RNA sequence: ACCAUGGUGACCACGGGUGACGGGGAAUCAGGGUUCGAUUCCGGAGAGGGAGCCUGAGAAACGGCUACCACAUCCAAGGAAGGCAGCAGGCGCGCAAAUUACCCACUCCCGACCCGGGGAGGUAGUGACGAAAAAUAACAAUACAGGACUCUUUCGAGGCCCUGUAAUUGGAAUGAGUCCACUUUAAAUCCUUCCGCGAGGAUCCAUUGGAGGGCAAGUCUGGUGCCAGCAGCCGCGGUAAUUCC
């Protein structure tokens, strides 16, 4: 069939829980803003490759 | 062409006001008929009772069953059907509860491939709808 | 005593009230806001009366501490300290009572003789045996 | 009624258009290289540089030697002189439209102490000014926003129930006091 | 009462509707405008719905009266007493709104009055309606990575600055919180002041939305396969999903 009207919920309840493990915090306020002002300006990168965003893999 | 002379102002200000009647958002905030016809009767919620779990079929290139309820509200009772908006959250509603509805997104007009829902629930018994997805509250014992 | 210092500002005598006010700003470096009866101890030597007549109020610390200032103010005796005088700087140091019943008391009061009349021997005892 | 106040006014404006990616990083490095919290706070004096420009611009459409020219021109022009932002030799009507939200921030507190050599680090002044060290001449202050005036800009200092000017020390060499002779001598 | 036949109107009369109290004003912001204004100030109106009055300088008064209509209380059943759109509170309607607190000390008002009274009004509690400030860590010695400053050189590594690893520490750093005393105030509580405690995952724990395009940010891995769902708009999902979980 294709999904009447029951099996509402079918892809959350049948997903493997993967549990959120944790870190030490990130840091708030005006701390947050340091270490991301040092991470985007002041590190200047020595290689190339049409300057890839922040999130690259 | 138009009028353009020191003294036209009653020919300028009549014919401004009667072609303001012809555009909708304008005339559905004017003419009165449009706020007596809306079952919120000019609201943003509506609390309201279940009275029957029903799925519509999603628009022309999509494909999928969207969870929908027939609620009937309790100020100036009228039959609304108003949309689940969240993946398992069909299953925490059930018969005659009691759910706030609240509009939609766009004004009247439906969102998306969902063919002529209006509205969407919130805060089903009490206990908030993204309260009972994210497991913060439960329904009553 | 050994680091607390009494300056005053804006003095002004008046025979209209019977008073010479001033207004008081004390001086403290790493000491907490003094007391009242420690300062107005101290005007009775500044102006030479004793520490009697002299009220002191109103005092309010700056951010930081330091300089606290208040309103302060000396009278020509205590019999004039009487007269033209609010009752309650009259009792924050005592002489003068008010302990009395509540006003939801006294309100009641009111109107329960308000429903008895004439009758002065029963518009007085309108309900106090009842304790 | 009442005898409430009523009259309040919001000190920031929201950016226009959201996300462009030109503004928020030049705005960024607004944050860091004077070592601030938040952008509500750069907002916040870019407002101020907003209304002063709007302000000075609408005295320049004026005729010469209108009177309301003069009055309120003078006014502006005294009131951002004494605050340290506009040098006062060259006072006119026009030399207050170069003046830009990098002269603005400048005049604060929390980096009129950072350069005067009474703490490193711009953010360490932060954690001096709020943390209740440095004051103005009499006057302790935990405002890192304090604009400071150019009057009252040698006086600059640490307090003197402060560590750094007095004494009384804190509750972590107090621990180190005791945390030997708390058991033995 | 006796006469005359007039008055108004397409320059919108007359009638209707109004989610219509009017205004000062508020939101907006190139100019022209558009929208809101029950709401503290001024004016009007009305105390359940109509009506009629008394007293008084002033009332068609309602924390005055008389009657009718509507709702509703006690009763020994003969009769009595009603009017919160005043302050709190309760029920109900609802998407939708505070304590049955303390006091006349302040601002003023009333009276025969320096003295009494005032749910006017002031003070507290509830308050993420909203508006203003403002913490949740900063310096270090290694340390691992970058820098026009080091050699007669792409020798060899740095004695020198910036950063993140990962630290190990530290100390005239401090607060939120706790608690004496002052101060505050009519009496207090806050706030400010100040002893004593109070930070190594400062675990004394920052979240809310997002990551295809608009629109800042991933074709990373796992699961489901036009299902479940997402998605303001375009769109994404039919067995490798940059968009679902």
């Amino acid at each position: 069939v294709h999904g009447s009207l029951a099996r509402a919920g079918k892809v959350r309840g049948q997903t493997p829980k993967v549990a959120k493990q944790e870190k030490k915090k990130k840091k708030t306020g005006r701390a947050k803003r340091r270490m991301q002002y040092n991470r985007r300006f002041v590190n200047v990168v020595p290689t190339f490759g049409k300057k890839k965003g922040p999130n690259a893999n | 062409g138009k009028c353009r002379g020191l003294r036209t102002a009653r020919k300028l200000r009549s014919h401004r006001r009667d072609q303001k009647w012809h555009d909708k958002q304008y005339k559905k905030a004017h003419l009165g008929t449009a706020l007596k016809a809306n079952p919120f009767g000019g609201a943003s919620h509506a609390k309201g009772i279940v009275l029957e779990k029903v799925g519509v079929e999603a628009k022309q290139p999509n494909s999928a069953i969207r969870k929908c309820v027939r609620v009937q509200l309790i100020k100036n009772g009228k039959k609304i059907t108003a949309f689940v908006p969240n993946d398992g959250c069909l299953n925490f509603i059930e018969e005659n509860d009691e759910v706030l509805v609240a509009g939609f997104g766009r004004k009247g007009h439906a969102v998306g491939d969902i063919p002529g829902v209006r509205f969407k629930v919130v805060k089903v018994a009490n206990v908030s709808l993204l309260a009972l997805y994210k497991g913060k509250k439960e329904r009553p014992r | 005593n050994d680091t607390v210092t009494i300056r005053t500002r804006k003095f002004m005598t008046n025979r209209l009230l019977q008073r010479k006010q001033m207004v008081i700003d004390v001086l403290h470096p790493g000491k907490a806001t003094v007391p009242k009866t420690e300062i107005r101890e101290k005007l009775a030597k500044m102006y030479k009366t004793t520490p009697d007549v002299i009220f002191v109020f109103g005092f309010r610390t700056h951010f930081g501490g330091g300089k606290t200032t208040g309103f302060g103010m000396i009278y020509d005796s205590l019999d004039y300290a009487k007269k033209n005088e609010p009752k309650h700087r009259l009792a924050r140091h005592g002489l003068y009572e008010k302990k009395k019943t509540s006003r939801k008391q006294r309100k009641e009061r009111k109107n329960r003789m308000k429903k008895v009349r004439g009758t002065a021997k029963a518009n007085v005892g309108a309900g106090k045996k009842p304790k | 009624p009442v005898a409430r106040s009523w009259v309040c006014r919001k000190t920031y404006v929201t950016p226009r258009r959201p996300f462009e990616k030109s503004r928020l990083d030049q705005e960024l490095k607004l944050i860091g290289e004077y070592g601030l919290r938040n952008k509500r706070e750069v907002w916040r004096v870019k407002f101020t540089l907003a209304k002063i420009r709007k302000a000075a611009r609408e005295l320049l459409t004026l005729d010469e030697k209108d009177p309301r020219r003069l009055f309120e021109g003078n006014a502006l022009l005294r009131r951002l002189v004494r605050i340290g932002v506009l040098d006062e030799g060259k006072m006119k009507l026009d030399y207050i439209l170069g003046l830009k939200i990098e002269d603005f921030l400048e005049r604060r507190l929390q980096t009129q102490v950072f350069k005067l050599g009474l703490a490193k680090s711009i953010h360490h002044a932060r954690v001096l000014i709020r943390q209740r060290h440095i004051r103005v001449r009499k006057q302790v202050v935990n405002i890192p926003s304090f604009i400071v005036r150019l009057d009252s800009q040698k006086h600059i200092d640490f307090s003197l129930r402060s560590p750094y000017g007095g004494g009384r020390p804190g509750r972590v060499k107090r621990k180190n006091a005791k945390k030997g002779q708390g058991g033995a001598g």
